[PDB]
């Protein structure tokens, strides 16, 4: 694999609070064209959480996170980061970032994506 | 019962307890209050005695778990740090004081389980379990193996079981639900079928326990272990050139190691409530504090973040963190007793073959 995702930013948080996510995509990335976050609660589903279309900066969020998260590109650094406030216990998960060139279906649809980082965990006390 | 105007601490044997009387004497110099540090014999047992009798120390220092019976019964005060102070230490640590919705001690240090590995026989140890039956068939081929831990108790064997899905009892919102236990669902399944596993295809032993491993690591015979802070020591007087690190995952996700912290409890029966919330917060959950203990006996990792980033430039202290933030804090509840048995007699069953995985665990369930 020549791109290569890496989170970082995960930990533990208080309700309430806010907590900034990493990822640091390298390699050939010049074709990538969305970024996703998502989240995966052991045993559960992976679920979409944020996605940007980096060629015009529009974003997508799943309805538990509008409004609360944020999901922005840093092109001077090749890092996409997940801004989590107002943070809550159902928001404890491992985020995974992923990556791809272009695809058929929902940017918020893990099967949309190609490149997957290995996750940082995120875990909200009450 | 209990003297109004000195403070009486008591800790026990295995802890600095020389080093928290040397902050009892700085509370001295600046207050006049005389603080007696204690190390009394069988204090696990000792303190519920003396203190259902309205006797005993003004502060107790115990393991977090046994103080939710504690706090049941009546023997421990309601603690009231400010929002300040409560920030100054990290979130999932004052979960772990918690019983009946209210902040029932202060925590101190945090402990549990990491990946120990031999870094001449394995300079690169492995980020998932999935690696592991590969890096043993490669390390078989010199003589060596590539994991030994004590699979006997379940303290060890429930980070990988309940990795994907396993947990002891439900917590929500401050409050363990002993009516939803993850024991028998798909994540635990799949946890034990792989420890399982393992041991099929001969990466592992189904009669490795604490010492079998201990020895196997300490003499450069397997290149990984799992254990505590507290079998440090005896891998510095081996010589061997071990690393502390992550556990590895499982599906991707952590394995989840039970977390104890060591916490500092107000006796029910204190006169002294106010002063010794003033020598907790103000002394003892300080840097200053936290080193003159650290200083006598080694705290491992602790709640308090301005001084973990001190002692986390060990990184096998950073490791005991990362992997106590990963993991599930014990429950702090008597119906783990249950938990216990019923999790041991599962694996047992499983790892010598007398059940099947899902039967073990559909009883450990029930």
């Amino acid at each position: 694999s020549q791109v290569q995702l890496v989170e970082s930013g995960g930990g533990s948080v208080q309700a309430g609070g806010s907590l900034r996510l990493s990822c640091v995509a390298s390699g050939d990335i010049k074709y990538i064209s969305y970024l996703g976050w998502f989240r995966q609660a052991p045993g559960k589903e992976r679920e979409g959480v944020a996605a940007l279309y980096t060629s015009t900066g529009r974003t997508y969020y799943a309805d538990s996170v509008k409004g609360r998260f944020t999901v922005s590109l840093d092109n001077a650094k090749n890092t996409v980061y997940l801004q989590m406030n107002s943070l809550k216990p159902e928001d404890t998960a491992l985020y995974y970032c992923a990556a791809a060139e272009w695809g058929s279906q929902s940017p918020l649809t893990q099967w949309f994506y190609r490149y997957w980082g290995q996750g940082t965990q995120v875990t909200v006390s009450a | 019962k209990i003297e109004e105007g000195k403070l009486v601490i008591w800790i026990n044997g295995d802890k600095g307890y020389n080093g928290l009387a040397e902050v009892g004497k700085k509370f001295e110099k600046d207050t006049g209050i005389k603080v007696t540090v204690e190390h009394p014999d069988k204090l696990e047992e000792k303190f519920p005695q003396v203190a259902a009798t309205g006797d005993g120390p003004d502060i107790i220092f115990w393991a977090h778990d046994r103080f939710g019976g504690y706090a049941q019964s009546g023997l421990l005060a309601e603690i009231t740090p400010d929002k300040a102070f409560q920030d100054k230490l990290y979130p999932f640590t004052w979960d772990a004081v918690r019983y009946n919705g209210k902040l029932i001690a202060y925590p101190i240090a945090v402990e549990a389980l990491s990946l120990i590995y031999n870094k001449d026989l394995l300079p690169n140890p492995p980020k998932t379990w999935e690696e592991i039956p590969a890096l043993d068939k490669e390390l078989k081929a010199k003589g060596k193996s590539a994991l030994m831990f004590n699979l006997q108790e379940p303290y060890f064997t429930w980070p990988l079981i309940a990795a994907d899905g396993g947990y002891a009892f439900k917590y929500e919102n401050g409050k363990y639900d002993i009516k939803d236990v993850g024991v028998d669902n798909a994540g635990a399944k799949a946890g034990l079928t792989f420890l399982v596993d393992l041991i099929k295809n001969k990466h592992m032993n189904a009669d490795t326990d604490y010492s079998i491993a201990e020895a196997a690591f300490n003499k450069g015979e397997t290149a990984m272990t799992i254990n505590g802070p507290w079998a440090w020591s005896n891998i510095d007087t081996s010589k061997v050139n071990y690393g502390v690190t992550v556990l590895p995952t499982f599906k991707g996700q952590p394995s989840k190691p039970f977390v104890g912290v060591l916490s500092a409890g107000i006796n029910a029966a204190s006169p002294n409530k106010e002063l010794a919330k003033e020598f907790l917060e103000n002394y003892l959950l300080t840097d200053e504090g936290l080193e003159a203990v650290n200083k006598d006996k080694p705290l491992g990792a602790v709640a308090l973040k301005s001084y973990e980033e001190e002692l986390a430039k060990d990184p096998r202290i950073a490791a005991t963190m990362e992997n106590a933030q990963k993991g599930e804090i014990m429950p702090n509840i008597p119906q783990m007793s249950a938990f216990w048995y019923a999790v041991r007699t599962a694996v047992i069953n499983a790892a010598s073959g007398r059940q099947t995985v899902d039967e073990a665990l559909k009883d450990a369930q029930t």
